[PDB]
């Protein structure tokens, strides 16, 4: 294959994307969720790790991390404590909303999933930590779980397997850094949400100090039907270490702005415009694309022409999918202004426990403010972008690398413009 | 400077020397006793980038 992005109904897996069939147990059930769920328990951990890795999948959360091996770290004999499963569903990351169409409208994909990524790993119960602003999205998981729960088919005895599994749903409270693993369980264990260095990894230590496996709510949902039509059907879709199928969202300065289910490794442009309805004003009016959610690098049009949506090649694009949220930004945008905007985000979101961070990204953010007025001097982007090198991989989580990236974005594609502002605010003063 | 002719030709004749050309004191040639302000330059590690401490 060289080409990807024509995937057909058939070949999706959110088919209730769009709520237009009934979200409970029994649309669940006539979309093919639950089926033969007992078999599959019945085949054992190891089988259920051997298909999710010849699936190839990845972690969807944003740091891309193979799924099979990551679940894997959990496959071993019990010392005593409980094991735990705990699904994010913050979805905090800016551009990026995938994650509450499933908890609203696959909600049983997701139970499913937990129980099913629950029996791989060996755990007894599965946390199911959304955010607190999904109040509606939460309570419609609740009712599916209780669905769940009065048909056996999780809790004591789940499917008829004989394995027990409980699956809880805890709210946030309002904090995007609470989507970092170890952030969000120190959350669920009554703490401010403040991520925690590694070793040990929450594999060893993790909530409660129980072995832990945290996984984004589309890494769960995927899982039973990787199971049921196997790894290989997963692995025919997009590149090699890039396989399967991703959900997208559309954002920004498009004509119809949506969320979607495309292959891996379609190509940019081709997403765009095949389902987003193109670019507003037409795709000669592009000016850069954030192609993977806040954190990620903006690139610009000559780039976005020919870049695919995968992994490996928007990271060889000097970005990254990150969340696949593509927020698209037209040539009438301040773009200096748009990135401030997301500095000043990172700003808020901070948890402010490590030096860096706690200092640097504030630091950064004034910077961008001044700069977005052009009240600045030619040499303080090369300070800028030092001080983004200092935050970048000195900081206990990656909140900090995510904050100085789409800075870097900035100065790498668009120096000329914030060196014209400067010029202008000069001139005029 | 306000010896007359006379005695500038005899100082000048008995030293053998034109000291009127190099006099020992000090008249207006010297500099204003207020100045202007200065402006001094910084050195060369007064750089906003590139100019980590452990290279210099
Ligand atoms: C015993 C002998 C003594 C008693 C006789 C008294 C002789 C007359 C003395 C009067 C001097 C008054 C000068 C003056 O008006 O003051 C100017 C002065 C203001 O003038 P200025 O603005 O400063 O300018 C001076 C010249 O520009 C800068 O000064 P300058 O040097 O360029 O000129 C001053 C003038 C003053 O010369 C004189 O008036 C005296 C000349 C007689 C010499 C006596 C020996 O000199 C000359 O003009 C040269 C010609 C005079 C003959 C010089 C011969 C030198 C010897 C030759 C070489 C051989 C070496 C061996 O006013 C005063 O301060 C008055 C002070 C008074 C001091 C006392 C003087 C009196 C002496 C005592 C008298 C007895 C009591
Ligand atoms: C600031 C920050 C916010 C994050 N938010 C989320 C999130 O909302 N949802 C998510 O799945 N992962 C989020 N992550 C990534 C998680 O830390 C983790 O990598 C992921 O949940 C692992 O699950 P996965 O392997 O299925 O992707 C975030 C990371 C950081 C640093
Ligand atoms: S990088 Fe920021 S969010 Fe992450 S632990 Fe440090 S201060 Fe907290």
């Amino acid at each position: 294959k060289t080409s990807f992005g024509s995937l057909k109904d058939e070949d999706r897996i959110f088919t209730n994307l769009y709520g237009r069939h009934d979200w409970r147990l029994k649309g669940a059930q006539s979309r093919g969720d639950w089926y033969k769920t007992k078999e599959i328990l019945l085949k054992g951990p190891d089988w259920i790790l051997g298909e999710v890795k010849t699936s190839g999948l990845r972690g969807r959360g944003g740091a891309g991390f193979p799924t099979g091996l990551k679940w894997s770290f959990m496959n071993k004999p019990s010392d005593g404590r409980p094991k735990y499963l705990v699904v994010n569903a913050d979805e905090g990351e800016p551009g990026t909303c995938k994650d509450r169409e499933i908890i609203r409208h696959d909600p049983h994909k997701l139970v499913e999933g937990c129980l099913v990524g629950g029996r791989a790993m060996g755990a007894r119960a599965a946390y199911i930590y959304i955010r607190g602003e999904f109040y509606n999205e939460a309570s419609n998981l609740q009712v599916a779980i209780r669905e769940a729960y009065e048909a056996g088919l999780i809790g004591k005895n789940a499917c008829g397997s004989g394995y027990d599994f409980d699956v809880f749903v805890v709210r946030g409270a309002g904090a995007y850094i609470c989507g970092e693993e170890t952030a969000l369980i120190e959350s669920i264990e009554g703490k401010q949400g403040k991520p925690r260095l590694k070793p040990p990894f929450p594999a060893d230590v993790g909530v409660f100090g129980c072995p832990t496996t945290v996984a984004n709510v589309e890494t769960v949902a995927v899982s039973p039907t990787i199971c049921r039509r196997g790894g290989a059907w997963f692995a025919s879709f997009g590149r090699e270490r890039n396989s399967g199928t991703k959900l997208f969202n559309i954002s920004g300065h498009v004509n119809n702005p949506c969320t979607v289910e495309e292959e891996m490794s379609v190509p940019l442009k081709e997403l765009i415009e095949k389902h987003a309805g193109g670019v507003t004003g037409g795709w000669d009016n592009l000016l850069a694309v954030i192609p993977g959610g806040s954190s990620t690098p903006l690139i610009p049009k000559s780039v976005c022409e020919t870049v695919l949506m995968d992994f490996d090649a928007l990271i060889q694009a000097q970005t990254g999918l990150g969340t696949a949220a593509v927020i698209v930004m037209d040539r009438s945008t301040d773009i200096v202004k748009a990135i401030a905007r997301l500095i000043e985000f990172y700003k808020h979101e901070s948890c402010g426990q490590c030096t860096p961070c706690r200092e640097g990204v504030d630091w950064m953010n004034k910077v961008m403010a001044r700069f977005v007025r052009g009240d600045a001097r030619p040499a303080e982007i090369d300070s800028l972008w030092e001080i983004s090198k200092q935050i970048e991989g000195h900081t206990i989580c990656a909140l900090g690398d995510g904050a100085a990236w789409p800075v870097q974005g900035l100065i790498r594609h668009f120096r000329p413009e914030l060196e014209e502002r400067m010029q202008q605010f000069a001139q005029q003063h | 400077a306000s010896a007359t002719r006379f005695i500038q030709w005899l100082r000048n004749w008995a030293s053998g020397r034109d000291l009127q050309a190099k006099l020992q004191l000090r008249y207006q040639e010297i500099s204003k006793r207020t100045q202007p302000p200065p402006k001094l330059p910084v050195g060369p590690s007064h750089k906003l980038s590139n100019n980590y401490y452990c290279t210099r």
